[PDB]
Order: structure tokens, then C-alpha cells, then sequence
RNA sequence: UCGAAGGUGGGAUCGGCGAUUGGGACGAAGUCGUAACAAGGUAGCCGUACCGGAAGGUGCGGCUGGAUC
RNA sequence: GCUCGUAGGUGGUUUGUCGCGUUGUUCGUGAAAUCUCACGGCUUAACUGUGAGCGUGCGGGCGAUACGGGCAGACUAGAGUACUGCAGGGGAGACUGGAAUUCCUGGUGUAGCGGUGGAAUGCGCAGAUAUCAGGAGGAACACCGGUGGCGAAGGCGGGUCUCUGGGCAGUAACUGACGCUGAGGAGCGAAAGCGUGGGGAGCGAACAGGAUUAGAUACCCUGGUAGUCCACGCCGUAAACGGUGGGUACUAGGUGUGGGUUUCCUUCCUUGGGAUCCGUGCCGUAGCUAACGCAUUAAGUACCCCGCCUGGGGAGUACGGCC
RNA sequence: CAGCUUGUUGGUGGGGUGACGGCCUACCAAGGCGACGACGGGUAGCCGGCCUGAGAGGGUGUCCGGCCACACUGGGACUGA
RNA sequence: AGAAGGGGGACCGGAAUAUCGUGAACACCCUUGCGGUGGGAGCGGGAUCCGGUCGCAGAAACCAGUGAGGAGCGACUGUU
RNA sequence: GCGGAGUGAUCUACCCAUGGCCAGGGUGAAGCGCGGGUAAGACCGCGUGGAGGCCCGAACCCACUUAGGUUGAAGACUGAG
């Protein structure tokens, strides 16, 4: 993405009626000033101002690099 | 087929420590050998559906073992892939 | 430059009517047959093919949700 | 209809860490009226004012790891692999055998044969039926054969050979949760039918004649085409049924059969009884059910996954879409 | 309704805004959204509230209150905090 | 199916001195040849964008498919 | 018109042998590669390739329409299609 990265985030929210716990996955665009990230490459993200049209996150640090 | 010594040859070729038979590596090697033999047989007798089902079962088992070894150890997965063949 | 409205064109989608025509439901006390319920008079069903006014009949394969020794 | 498997859901024992789910407290917020408790005022009520609940939630800090979960490990029980034996109509290809029917040729031989409840159509007298001998051809494999075996299902036995699948038993030899189910998707899938070439003994839709009957487009008889057969494709439908989805744990017994193993009674020759595993039948305890019935091969007691129903016709039909 | 998008996704340099931003512009990459249902069709103001129901739930948005959208239809600028 | 229906087309200048692409002279090495590499002169080609200019008209004259819908017959190319 | 005997395939019909000719554009079959796809596939997309009683169209071969000619330039032609 030429200084941007796409990061999959997941969360769990209880069903309003049945009450089961379910898992849903999302997708956010994160700013990478120096684009160093591959497939996997767990990253912790903190949300910023609207840096671009569809970017509201920035890179904080790289933890648990890809195996 | 896969006679006794035929199995032993692949077992010593792809084993872990001189006696391994149930590791994903040895199991995948033996399954690949069986699959290749079965496909070569199936080029003849194209209507042997009762054996084509067994070939499909072996393919599924090998796929599951490959997935397990890939999830458990990427380096071993890559080594086995280069040693045997994928896509 | 962009820009509402308007014109030209091929399409997309949703409805209405339509000579004629197919099947369905209900009506009466009509006409032609008795196919099923008994072994219902040729046991009954299931898939397919063919045939015949119609229900239906025949063949192939299967079931007993029938019987027999 | 069966099977496989994508995503997904779900998951053995044990150790450590985090504390995301979980839960507790605290703070902020969750407007007012209206909903409720308690009061106050319109003569009462409706109406209205006040105090507290409501506002099921969210954000922040501070406590817990009992369960789910993330990570890092470990174990063998699940699961898979290994080695030794076991049974089998599991499947494909190739070669080959006998009986029988029909047909052909010749011999013997003359007036009937066939068919039914009764007949007639039909066949023979131009030599039929019958009998003998030889030959040609296709289909199906009596006896074994069963209540049996195998296969996911559909299905599977004349014999021999080649190739190949699966299962069961035993040791625990090896890995170490690698497992279960599976939306879509894919493969397999009786008979009938379709395309191309071959084959066609017998049977036999359609069709024809005879017979029954008021009629007989049928049941019966005489014939007879596709088809049934082979090769490669297509079609994907059955009461494809156990009318019962897959996996696991538990829940008295009694009595047959099949494949193993195991000590003992080991000669009580008995290949019997006893123990265990995998099946296959019947009867039967509890339990379930409207009843019939199920009952360790559950329709009983629980869990996980997928599929399906919301009165009967219209209708599994119309339109659209895929093949 | 099974494939949707090209200022569309991102980056760079400018321009623009009270303010971040393809908001606009010139160049570079090929990306971004989709079975957890995009894109498409039908319908509709949302909520506090109101009704019914033991409750969960089912229906509803009218008095009043909060907001949003509109002012014959469609489009645009200016003044001004 | 060239379905149908649309848009652009002239000249001058700039981009533009390898802009790009064609061939490859002077001059660069070695097994010295009818040899190899770099090199880029001179000469030709095409396209695009931006700006300007002229006319009634930029395909410029000559040259150069009309298109669509419904039926009948024969499948079609061909032959008489 | 009938019979006998002969002559003719330098026109025309068909056939045999041996030679020649077909400007220029367009379309893009099989096969061959690469990638995607899978266990393998089937299949799919990019290239290459240059098939066809293929398309447009001169030479060439025809003869559909129309006008002229019709004591013709010509006992069957010319012009435009
Ligand atoms: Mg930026
Ligand atoms: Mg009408
Ligand atoms: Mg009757
Ligand atoms: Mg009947
Ligand atoms: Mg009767
Ligand atoms: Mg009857
Ligand atoms: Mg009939
Ligand atoms: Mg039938
Ligand atoms: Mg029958
Ligand atoms: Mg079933
Ligand atoms: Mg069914
Ligand atoms: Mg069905
Ligand atoms: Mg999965
Ligand atoms: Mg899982
Ligand atoms: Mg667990
Ligand atoms: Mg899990
Ligand atoms: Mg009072
Ligand atoms: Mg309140
Ligand atoms: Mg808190
Ligand atoms: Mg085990
Ligand atoms: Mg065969
Ligand atoms: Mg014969
Ligand atoms: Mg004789
Ligand atoms: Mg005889
Ligand atoms: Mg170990
Ligand atoms: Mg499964
Ligand atoms: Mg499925
Ligand atoms: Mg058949
Ligand atoms: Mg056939
Ligand atoms: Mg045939
Ligand atoms: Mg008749
Ligand atoms: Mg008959
Ligand atoms: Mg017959
Ligand atoms: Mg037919
Ligand atoms: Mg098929
Ligand atoms: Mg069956
Ligand atoms: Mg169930
Ligand atoms: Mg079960
Ligand atoms: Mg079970
Ligand atoms: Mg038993
Ligand atoms: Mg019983
Ligand atoms: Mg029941
Ligand atoms: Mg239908
Ligand atoms: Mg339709
Ligand atoms: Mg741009
Ligand atoms: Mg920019
Ligand atoms: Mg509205
Ligand atoms: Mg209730
Ligand atoms: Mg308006
Ligand atoms: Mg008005
Ligand atoms: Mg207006
Ligand atoms: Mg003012
Ligand atoms: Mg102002
Ligand atoms: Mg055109
Ligand atoms: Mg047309
Ligand atoms: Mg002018
Ligand atoms: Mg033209
Ligand atoms: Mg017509
Ligand atoms: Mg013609
Ligand atoms: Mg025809
Ligand atoms: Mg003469
Ligand atoms: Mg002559
Ligand atoms: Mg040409
Ligand atoms: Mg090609
Ligand atoms: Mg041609
Ligand atoms: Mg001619
Ligand atoms: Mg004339
Ligand atoms: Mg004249
Ligand atoms: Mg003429
Ligand atoms: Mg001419």
C-alpha cells in the first residue's frame, strides 16, 4: 500500500437474543511511515486523526513478528 | 502395495530418529508414495471407483497432516514441501 | 472548466390490456366408464419409457406400508 | 440417496503466564416529562409538584484467575502411524468352462404340434412336434447358497491370473490433540431413458392378430420392434427404507451366527465351556411413546455439528435462474 | 440482487477549509470493498417514548420532549460569528 | 458484429538535443578477421499532450459499407 | 423428315498430362508455452501461431439490375452499378 498496511482485527460480542458468544473479524487501514510488515506480523494500533480518506490508525510498535 | 522393505526404505529416508513411523513427516511421505502408486494404477482401470475412493481418502488424510505440520512448525513444513512436492 | 434544465440513442427493470390458448377450484339432482379401499376380482405403491376417449394399461428395477408353502 | 471436504461452530489430561471474555468495587455518563414506591396541592379523582427507584448500557481506575480464551510448555487415553496374523460375492482388466434355450445341417419318421378355464389366431403336411449326431450364436452362471459374508450408499458368487481398496484381531513399537461435524462445493450413485459403433440367443414396452366382455385401446394366447448385452460418454432420478443424520459416554439380562485373541477346565477331544474386542438376529429390565412399538444395533439418559416442518388443496406447479 | 469500485485505495508536491481529509489538482504504485451479504430492489424519519403481553418478547413513533431532513420542483452564490 | 449509436481528424510552435522507437559513421578489445563490445554522428518513422492560427467546410479533390424489424423457401460456399 | 457411307471436340461439355496466376487490408482455429487451479485434474487467463470451399477488395472469372443500341461500333455489345 505504499506506506500503508491493512490489519485484521477481531472481537467478540454477545448475541442480543440467543446469548451465545460469537467472534467477528474486522479490517482497518494503518499508517506505516516506514513500511516494514509482512503476512502476520502482529501489531498494536492506536487510533488517530483522519490521516487519509480511509486511514484512522497509525503504527505503534511491532510485537510477535511473523514466524 | 508398499511391501515391508519398501516402507522401510522411505521410513529411513524421511524419518526423525532411526525408528520414527508416526510423525507427520513419515506419515506424509508414506501417504505420498501410496497416492502416487494409486494414481499410476488408476491411469489403467479408469472405472475403479472403489479404489479411487480410497485414493481420495488418502489425499484427505495427507492434506490434514500437512496442515497440522504447517501449523506446528513452519520450517519443518517448508523442508517437507521442498523434499516432496506441492502444487 | 464545471454546472440545472432540455434534446438524441441503445439498453435495464416494474406494471396494465390483449385475438387465441393451458391447467386449477367450486358448483346440480347430466353424460361415459369402475381405477383405489376385500386377494376390490389383474395386490398396492415408487422412478422412468411408451400407448390409449378418460380414469388408466404394459415393460424394466425396488418396497411391504400383503399373502403363500 | 451416500461419501468427501472449504469456511464455520465445537473439542482429551496437566503446568506456568496474561487477564480479553467473566466478575466485584469506585468514578463519570446514561436529559426532562412519562413507568413504580413514598408523600404534597386542586372538595376527590383525572391533572400536577418533591424525594428515591428506572435509565438492563457505555467509558476510566483499582481487585481474581474458579471456567472459556491468547501464549509458552508437558502426557497418552482421543486420533493417526508401525509390526504380526485374519475373513471376505469389495472393485477393475484379461483368458477360459459346463448346463439349458434358439437356430442351422443331416439321419429316423408321419399327421399333427403348440396354447387355455375353454378356445382361436399361429406352426406342419412343400415333411412339422418328437429322437439322434454335429455345428453357430448371445445371455445368465443351478448345486454351494444361508437367517451368511463384504461394501459409504447404490450394490456384489462359474473358474483362473494380474492390479488395487477397505476392515478386524494382536504388541504397544512411534507422533502427540494432529479430533467431531460440515454452509456452500466436489465426487460416487438401482432401474428406465439419450448419443456414437458393435452385438442380439431368450424375454419383451410400442404394434398386430386371436379370445373374454355390452364395450376390452387390459388381464389370457399367438407373434413381435426399441430395450435388456458390450465400449466410451450423458442423464443424477427411486418406497435410493431401518420411512430412524454423523461422533462419543453411560444405562439388567437371556438366547443364535460370523472374524479374532486369551489363560483355565487341556483332554472334561470339546474343538465344547469361561474372559475380551469387532459385528450381525431374536426375546426381554428400566426408561421413552398417543399408541404401535424402541429397548446396548434405542425411538432411554446428555453433549457438539449439519439438514428439515409450521393446516389441507392449488403444487414441488407458475415465473425467473442453473444444468 | 454474487462480483463491486478508478478520485476509486494509498503515496508524493501543491491548492482549498475554521479544521483533518482525493475535498481539488499534477505525478507514482495497484490497489480498496464482497458470503460476518458489498453492489442492487422494496419499504421507512430516528430516539426518549405509546400499546399489549406475568416476563421474554410482538406491534408503534401520533400529544410532549431531543435531533434530523424539507419549504411549488431542480440547481447556485452572497451578507453575516 | 463493421450490429446499432457516439467522439476526434488541417496548419504553426513547444515538449523534443536518444521524447520514443529504426538502422549505427568517427572513435573503444581480442584467438587479426568478411572478428567482438561500448559509442553515438548523419539519415529516415510514428504517436501523444499543451499553446496558437485560418476557413462556410481539415476523411479535404479522386477514392470510399445505407441501416433496422417480421415472414416464406433452400442449411451453408458452389452449379445452371 | 427417312436410310446408307463418311466428316467434325481449333466453338462448346466433361476428363487426362504438364505449366502459369491470384495488389492490398482484416479476422484470429488447432497446436505449442507461461501463469492461475487443484492431490492430480477438468477448466481458466495471457502470449505465440497463422487455419479457413473465412471477411472487405483490384487484376482475373462471371452476368443480377438499369439505361442506351436495336437496317447496332457489335448476328448478344457498351455505360453505370
Ligand atoms: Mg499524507
Ligand atoms: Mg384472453
Ligand atoms: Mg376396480
Ligand atoms: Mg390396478
Ligand atoms: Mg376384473
Ligand atoms: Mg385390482
Ligand atoms: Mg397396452
Ligand atoms: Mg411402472
Ligand atoms: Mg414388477
Ligand atoms: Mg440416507
Ligand atoms: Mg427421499
Ligand atoms: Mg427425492
Ligand atoms: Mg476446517
Ligand atoms: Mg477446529
Ligand atoms: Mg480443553
Ligand atoms: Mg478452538
Ligand atoms: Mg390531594
Ligand atoms: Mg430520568
Ligand atoms: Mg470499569
Ligand atoms: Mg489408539
Ligand atoms: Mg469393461
Ligand atoms: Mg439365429
Ligand atoms: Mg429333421
Ligand atoms: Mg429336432
Ligand atoms: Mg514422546
Ligand atoms: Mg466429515
Ligand atoms: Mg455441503
Ligand atoms: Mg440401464
Ligand atoms: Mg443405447
Ligand atoms: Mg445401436
Ligand atoms: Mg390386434
Ligand atoms: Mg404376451
Ligand atoms: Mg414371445
Ligand atoms: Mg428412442
Ligand atoms: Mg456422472
Ligand atoms: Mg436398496
Ligand atoms: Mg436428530
Ligand atoms: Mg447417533
Ligand atoms: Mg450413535
Ligand atoms: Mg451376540
Ligand atoms: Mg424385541
Ligand atoms: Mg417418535
Ligand atoms: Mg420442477
Ligand atoms: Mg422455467
Ligand atoms: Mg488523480
Ligand atoms: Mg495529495
Ligand atoms: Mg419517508
Ligand atoms: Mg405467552
Ligand atoms: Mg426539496
Ligand atoms: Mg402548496
Ligand atoms: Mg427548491
Ligand atoms: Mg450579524
Ligand atoms: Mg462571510
Ligand atoms: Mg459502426
Ligand atoms: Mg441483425
Ligand atoms: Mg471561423
Ligand atoms: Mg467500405
Ligand atoms: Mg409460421
Ligand atoms: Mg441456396
Ligand atoms: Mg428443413
Ligand atoms: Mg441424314
Ligand atoms: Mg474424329
Ligand atoms: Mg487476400
Ligand atoms: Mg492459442
Ligand atoms: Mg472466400
Ligand atoms: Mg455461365
Ligand atoms: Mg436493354
Ligand atoms: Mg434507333
Ligand atoms: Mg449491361
Ligand atoms: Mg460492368
Amino acid at each position: 500500500m505504499q506506506k500503508t498496511i491493512v490489519v485484521e482485527l477481531e472481537d467478540r460480542m454477545r448475541h442480543p437474543l440467543y446469548g451465545k458468544i460469537i467472534r467477528t473479524t474486522k479490517k482497518v487501514k494503518a499508517h506505516d511511515e516506514d513500511s516494514v510488515a509482512g503476512i502476520g506480523d502482529r501489531v498494536s494500533l492506536m487510533e488517530t486523526r483522519p490521516l487519509s480518506a480511509t486511514k484512522r490508525w497509525r503504527l505503534v510498535e511491532i510485537l510477535e513478528k511473523a514466524k | 502395495a508398499l511391501t515391508a522393505e519398501q516402507k522401510k526404505e522411505i521410513l529411513r529416508s524421511y524419518g526423525l530418529h532411526e525408528t520414527d513411523t508416526g510423525s507427520p513427516e513419515a506419515q506424509i511421505a508414506l501417504l505420498t508414495k501410496r497416492i502416487a502408486d494409486l494414481t499410476e494404477h488408476l491411469k489403467v482401470h479408469k472405472h475403479d471407483h472403489h479404489s479411487r475412493r480410497g485414493l481420495l481418502l488418502l489425499v484427505g488424510r495427507r492434506r490434514r497432516l500437512i496442515k497440522y505440520i504447517s501449523q506446528i512448525d513452519v520450517e519443518r513444513y517448508r523442508s517437507l514441501i521442498e523434499r516432496l512436492g506441492l502444487r
